RNA sequence: GGAUUAAAACUAGAGUAGCGAAACGGAUUCGAUACCCGUGUAGUUCUAGUAGUAAACUAUGAAUACAAUUAUUUAUAAUAUA
């Protein structure tokens, strides 16, 4: 709506009562708001460069600065359309944030779906209070997911050790794959030896499974009696 | 494979290579290799 | 994140150890770098979990019930009762700073001795301690802990556990070694209490349980071997027996005001 | 700074996906990051997404594909079970073997340079990549390829006129060859390392080594005993096997001999009752799907000894010694044509 | 999400990610700041200051904050 | 089945129809206004599943 | 015992290999697919919709037959799920089939 | 019904054939397989080859097979016999074609 | 043409079902009377194999022809659609 | 200025099934110069032309430069695994 006008100017409106004479006692918030002044521009604001990949917005390569030929073999010497057009929209459009690391998550997380089965917690707690050296994957504070793999993979690419991406995620999905083999010959071991000496589970999984198969079934049943005497019913008429 | 095609179905730098003596000149080249310099 | 908690006085366990017990090198073997790793193991274990949030106690509690989840179950459990054998092990429990604390030495309350005087058909302490001290190195085999417990009926009793046992929940007590060959009123021990776990009235299948640790006596290699050494577990139990933090020991006990 | 952040939140983690939240095909590996919340964030509501869930919500884990939409509302559902299906299958605790594929892949090798298997099919398909539209998308596909091979016309000429001029003045099938070598080493060169997304492995379904044994009280175990149900009353039609449903995965069920009577007695309501099952062996396909077999356990103590029965699961084939001999017709063709002429 | 922009907040917006709008935290914490100010300023005058927030689960911080 | 091959060929109210004769124009009109109303009650189909589910949700 | 046949229309037919939930053998998922019933059977092996030219089809009535009703009349985009451009090719290439007598 | 129960009947309709004192049974055999296609059963190289004897003139038959190829794509020394004792294949004719099989 | 198209309604006074059919229980009484009646086609009026039935239709329509009321079931979609229509049209922003 | 310009009209050929101004009969009505029914002319059709008006309406003459946002469909342009 309307770029309203008196809320950001409360404080001339009360300066007006008060020099008239129409409020008596000056009110508290006065002096406060008078020495913070409110923001009053409510003004569209042009952004030059994408914060995400790092591209300049606003920029042409004029004819001079590409004195090559084309792919297709020919010399521009004149502009084109999509130049001689304006283009101040892109200016004020808020940019679209990329990353290369979104590519090599779902990579990842399509050649691995059953790592979508272990959860993720979502609620994030001092993002500003981590110190990871991602010469190893295995970081105090955070699980082993495939954000390990992604860090460890820009971590190779950045100290330079491998060329192409692909090189540095192979490394890291195969430094992957013996982490996750340790930490469930863990699981496997601990159990076993637990139950060597004499520990006793009240439920497992797949029973706890059967337990609301069963609580399903049973509705199942009675629904599919009755609806059976209906359509018996139905079909004798 | 280019000239050097020896599919049915040819395709123009065959002639090409015809009217530049590129084949020719590739041929006589080889043969001079083989049976002039025993190589 | 789970990190070690900072013991008191803990220049001096440093520089020369825990007195009469443990040498400065064997405490530091058993706190400064078994429980580090413990920590750093258990941390790196439940990262990303819901579990992160609970203190290894309620960690062992939530996770008892789970299977799979022995290692965390485990690890917590370790934890704990590194921890509790530590602090009643402590010279002293609360900084010297401008009082001469040290001037006295812990012995135990009148009610505790009452209790025992109940628990063990009127038997002298010494006696329990002897009795807890053939039975810590007749059923232990290998690693684990000895606990002197309370349970709801007001009676103190003496539990043994293998490898990593909790006192607080009974099935996972870890009492019995079924490695080797097992009796015929051990095996109906285990019966009765798979029968009680059956009794369980929810998915979880858990059975309530009021067992807890009024003395708790760490017996891994891990506290012993470096000082005494291979075979001298036994001397290691009675030494720490005998040097105890009695003002820790009462606490525990329940006074009923 | 702040962007550089926000590629390592969380949020940004989750790797975008819009395939449907209720889906009714087939269903074969799990589709969505399953997304959960500690007791006392559920308790504020909070699940680190954009909006606040409801509060009916009473569940600690769900599955989501957009933060916000025209209809001011998170698309989500209150989900997530794959997890248990997973721990399902670690406690049936039976390793999956890479059948027919070797070379386990979570384990790198030195046998890749070993690569001689008709190359020239591999390439085809690799420049068959855009696989949807033939007269569109493959066709500027192949286009691109096409100026590629192109450019790279004349070192072709030049290296095979100088190593193999005798298949040139032969005109042999080796130049087909060596056209196929050639492309294939160019092939091997920088860009062309490529992403694969074909699904490796057990995609997390298990890390799991054959070999390992399970040891109880009792003796090391030599079985895997596991309850499960019967679906079908009849086995599949044209099929000698039933499908039973196993820890959250269908497995094909094979029979001793003999199906329970409980089966003829329970008719199509199978289902209610719980049945003892023993996995003989769990495996992969390219699709993506476990593949697991298992036998019915019928107590057959207080039983009879199953006789007037058949055999049904028994090869014929134990004729090595009728193997031994060629029996290719090549040596007992010339035998018969000896007979045609009369001897 | 996009799809429900105000344009009249275009000067907050950081970029879009995931299908929604990113605010500039920068900007966040600078007007909070200021906020911040006039808030403990009128709490020294001795003034009323009235918290309203209606959505579910916003009780419990608007009476700890009055 | 009969009843149903007439009814999805709309043979009977083609049959209605071609009794009398209409205007192009009103001819016209009639149909923007029978797909106006089509194309609203398929609208109105989608925002009423969108509301079963916000229901379903808990919104 | 009691009543010990019944048909196909209430009974889910899990198959082989598939990750199944508790909750699939509930009366509820019966619902749920018979509600997302929908035939991507035919979006996989339909020729219009790969991107053949259906002008190109004139002389095939048995491929256009696909595309008609039993009387003969074409069905509506809704129904065919076709573009606006290979709606109108096909019933373009449908109507001279027609005309030429081949349909 | 399942597929073994379709191809048991056509036998049947092979021995009206191999004995015919009656109408001509194409189309008996039509109606057949419509049936089996409404059931929805799935064919099979017994059911192709149960056909192949159906068939008549040898540019069939040529047919048969190279369409089997196509789409079966798996033949079976019951098949090979059936066109071998079909193709009226001299003993010699049979031997040199089965050799070069 | 990837997936059929969405269709928007314009700005709406109000979305309201107008008559909500609501999932009726079927009535066993009515049940019994029409299969009786069948019955008494199938084998002639008076069927003595069907006395059961007769009975049975005798005992539900004792009392009450109807049988038994508890209660009149009608749905709350025109509340929840009232309640939720300005959150999820996507209007454009006032 | 110029050209095109729906119905209805008009001048010549052919054509005339169905529909239908008028006209004559049914009915309905107090009456019914109508609404309904029957027989049906001129028209409606094609070919030559004449005339240039309609709620010929988006009741909105044309062109050029600009201004904030959402949804769908259209063509073409690729990140690149797609
Ligand atoms: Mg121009
Ligand atoms: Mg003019
Ligand atoms: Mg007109
Ligand atoms: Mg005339
Ligand atoms: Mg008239
Ligand atoms: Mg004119
Ligand atoms: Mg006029
Ligand atoms: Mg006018
Ligand atoms: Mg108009
Ligand atoms: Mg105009
Ligand atoms: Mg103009």
């Amino acid at each position: 709506m309307k770029i309203q006008t008196n809320a950001v100017n409360v404080l001339q409106r009360t300066s007006a009562y008060l020099k008239s004479g129409l409020l008596k006692e000056t009110p508290a918030w006065y002096n406060v708001v008078a020495s913070i002044p409110p923001s009053t521009k409510f003004t569209r604001e042009p952004r030059f460069k994408n914060p995400s990949n790092g591209h300049i917005i606003g920029k042409l390569v004029d004819v001079t600065e590409q004195p090559h030929a084309n792919n297709k073999g020919l010399y521009k010497t004149r502009p084109n359309s999509s130049d001689k057009r304006v283009g101040v929209k892109r200016l004020y459009r808020p940019p679209k944030l990329t990353y290369v690391e979104d590519r090599l998550r779902s990579l990842f997380y399509k050649q691995h779906p059953w790592e979508l089965s272990r959860p993720k917690i979502l609620v994030e707690n001092e993002i500003g209070d981590e110190n990871y050296d991602w010469s190893h994957m295995l970081q105090i504070g955070r699980p082993l997911d495939g954000e390990s793999v992604i860090q460890r993979t820009m971590y190779l690419i950045k100290t330079k050790q491998y060329g192409d991406m692909v090189e540095a995620y192979d490394h890291a999905r195969y430094e992957f794959y013996a982490l996750r083999m340790q930490e469930e010959t863990e699981q496997q071991v601990a159990l076993e030896e637990a139950e060597m000496f004499g520990s006793l589970f009240g439920v497992s999984a797949i029973e706890h499974g059967i337990q609301k198969e069963q609580e399903v079934l049973d509705v199942w049943e009675k629904k599919v009696v009755e609806e059976t005497e209906l359509m018996a019913a139905r079909t004798s008429n | 494979m280019g000239s050097l095609s020896n599919e049915k179905f040819f395709d123009i730098s065959l002639v090409d290579s015809y009217l530049n003596k590129d084949l020719k000149n590739i041929s006589n080249k080889i043969d001079s290799k083989l049976n002039p310099t025993s190589n | 994140i789970h990190v070690v908690p900072k013991l008191p006085n803990s220049k001096a366990l440093l520089q020369n150890g825990v007195p009469n017990i443990l040498s400065s090198s064997g405490f530091k073997t058993v706190w400064f770098d078994y429980q580090r790793y413990l920590c750093d193991k258990l941390t790196l274990a439940t990262a990303g979990q819901s579990l992160e949030s609970y203190y290894p106690f309620h960690i062992l509690l939530k996770t008892a019930g789970n299977p799979l989840q022995s290692n965390i179950f485990n690890l917590a459990s370790s934890i704990h009762n590194n921890h509790l054998f530590v602090e009643n092990i402590l010279p002293s429990a609360v900084e010297h700073g401008t009082n001469s604390n040290a001037v006295v030495k812990t012995e135990p309350s009148r009610l505790f001795l009452s209790k025992i005087k109940d628990s063990f058909n009127g038997s002298d302490w010494e006696v329990v301690k002897e009795e807890m001290i053939y039975r810590a190195e007749n059923e232990v085999l290998g690693q684990g802990w000895l606990f002197l417990v309370e349970n709801n009926e007001k009676k103190l009793f003496i539990l043994t556990s293998n490898n990593n046992g909790t006192p607080y929940y009974f099935p996972r007590n870890q009492s019995f070694d079924l490695n080797s060959a097992i009796s015929i009123d051990e095996f109906a021990t285990l019966k009765q209490m798979k029968e009680l776990i059956g009794k369980s009235t929810k998915l979880n299948g858990k059975v309530q349980d009021w067992t807890m640790p009024i003395i708790c006596v760490n017996l891994w290699d891990h506290a012993y071997l470096h000082d005494y050494g291979v075979g001298n577990r036994s001397k290691y139990v009675k030494n720490v027996l005998d040097n105890l933090n009695w003002s820790v020991v009462n606490n525990r006990i329940f006074s009923g005001i | 700074t702040l962007a550089e952040l926000l590629g390592r939140s969380r949020i940004a983690q989750v790797a975008n996906n819009h395939k449907p939240l209720t889906y009714t095909g087939k269903k074969f590996h799990p589709t969505h990051q399953i997304i959960e919340t500690k007791p006392s964030t559920l308790y504020r509501q909070e699940w680190g997404l954009k909006s606040a869930i409801p509060s009916k919500i009473k569940s600690r884990y769900l599955v989501y594909n957009d933060l916000d939409t025209l209809e001011r509302i998170t698309t989500f559902e209150p989900r997530g079970g794959t997890q248990w299906n997973r721990l399902r299958f670690q406690e049936m605790g039976v390793p999956i073997v890479s059948n027919i594929g070797r070379q386990n892949p979570f384990f790198k090798y030195i046998s890749r340079p070993e690569d001689e298997s008709h190359a020239k099919l591999s390439l085809f398909k690799e420049m068959k990549g855009d696989t949807d539209i033939s007269p569109a998308a493959m066709k500027k596909r192949l286009k691109k390829i096409t100026a590629l091979i192109r450019s790279f016309q004349d070192e072709f000429k030049e290296w095979l006129v100088e190593n193999h001029p005798d298949e040139l003045k032969l005109n042999s099938n080796k130049l087909e060859d060596y056209v196929v070598k050639f492309l294939n080493k160019k092939l091997e060169t920088k860009t062309n390392k490529k992403f694969n997304t074909e699904i490796i492995g057990t995609g997390g379904l298990s890390y799991s080594l054959p070999g390992k044994l399970k040891n109880s009280p009792n003796g090391v175990i030599q079985r895997t005993v596991v309850p499960g149900r019967i679906l079908n009353v009849v086995k599949e039609n044209n099929d000698n096997k039933w499908l039973a449903a196993i820890g959250g995965f269908v497995a094909d069920v094979v029979f001793f001999q003999s199906p329970p009577s409980s089966f003829n007695s329970m008719g199509d309501f199978i289902r209610m009752k719980t049945f003892l099952f023993e996995i003989l062996e769990a495996s992969m396909e390219k699709n993506g799907s476990v593949s697991m077999h298992a036998r019915l356990l019928e107590p057959q103590n207080d039983k009879t000894r199953e006789f007037f029965n058949k055999r049904p699961i028994y090869k014929p084939l134990t004729s090595r010694r009728a193997r031994r001999p060629s029996v290719g017709n090549i040596q007992e063709a010339n035998n018969l044509l000896n007979i045609i002429k009369g001897n | 999400s996009t799809s429900l922009w105000r344009s009249s907040t275009q000067s907050y917006i950081y970029g879009e990610y995931k299908g929604i709008h990113i605010i500039d935290l920068n900007q966040t914490l600078s007007y909070l700041k200021r906020a911040a100010k006039v808030v403990e300023g009128v709490s020294e005058s001795g003034g009323i200051i009235l918290f309203l927030g209606t959505r579910q689960g916003q009780k419990r911080g608007l009476e700890e904050a009055a | 089945r009969l009843n149903r091959i007439m009814f999805e060929n709309n043979i009977p109210g083609d049959k209605r129809s071609q009794r009398f004769y209409m205007k192009p124009g009103k001819v016209a009109e009639l149909k923007r206004s029978q797909r106006h109303r089509k194309e609203f009650m398929m609208g109105f189909k989608r925002l009423i599943e969108i509301v079963k589910d916000a229901k379903r949700k808990g919104y | 015992q009691q009543t010990k046949k019944i048909d196909q229309s209430l009974s889910k037919k899990l198959p082989k290999g598939t990750i199944y939930d508790p909750f699939d053998f509930s009366m509820g998922r019966i619902h749920l697919d018979r509600k997302y019933q929908a035939n991507k059977n035919s979006n996989r092996n339909d020729i219009m919709k790969s991107g053949a030219n259906p002008l190109e089809f004139y002389a095939r009535p048995r491929i256009l037959s696909r595309y008609v009703t039993s009387t003969g009349r074409i069905q509506h985009r809704d129904i065919t799920g076709l573009s606006a451009k290979n709606q109108r090719r096909l019933s373009k290439a449908i109507r001279r089939c027609q005309a030429i007598g081949l349909m | 019904p399942n597929t073994i129960t379709f191809n048991l009947l056509l036998r049947n309709v092979v021995k009206n054939s191999h004995i015919r004192k009656t109408k001509h049974p194409d189309d008996e055999v039509l109606f057949y397989l419509r049936s089996m296609r409404n059931h929805g059963v799935f064919a099979d190289v017994i059911t192709w080859t149960t056909c192949y004897n159906f068939l008549r003139d040898e540019v069939s038959r040529q047919l048969y097979i190279v369409q089997m190829g196509e789409h079966l794509g798996n033949f079976n020394v019951n098949f090979v016999y059936t066109v071998l004792r079909n193709g009226d294949y001299r003993a010699e004719d049979c031997l040199k074609v089965l050799a070069a099989n | 043409s990837g997936k059929p198209p969405v269709y928007r309604l314009p700005p709406l006074p109000r979305l309201k079902v107008k008559k909500p059919i609501i999932r009726q229980e079927a009535n066993k009484c009515l049940v019994l009377m029409s299969n009786l009646l069948q019955c008494w086609s199938s084998y002639g009026h008076m069927s003595p194999k069907c006395a059961g039935l007769v009975t049975e239709l005798k005992s539900c329509t004792s009392e009450s022809a109807l049988g038994k009321r508890n209660n009149v079931q009608k749905s709350n979609i025109n509340y929840h659609a009232a309640r939720l229509y300005d959150r999820i049209n996507g209007k454009p922003h006032d």
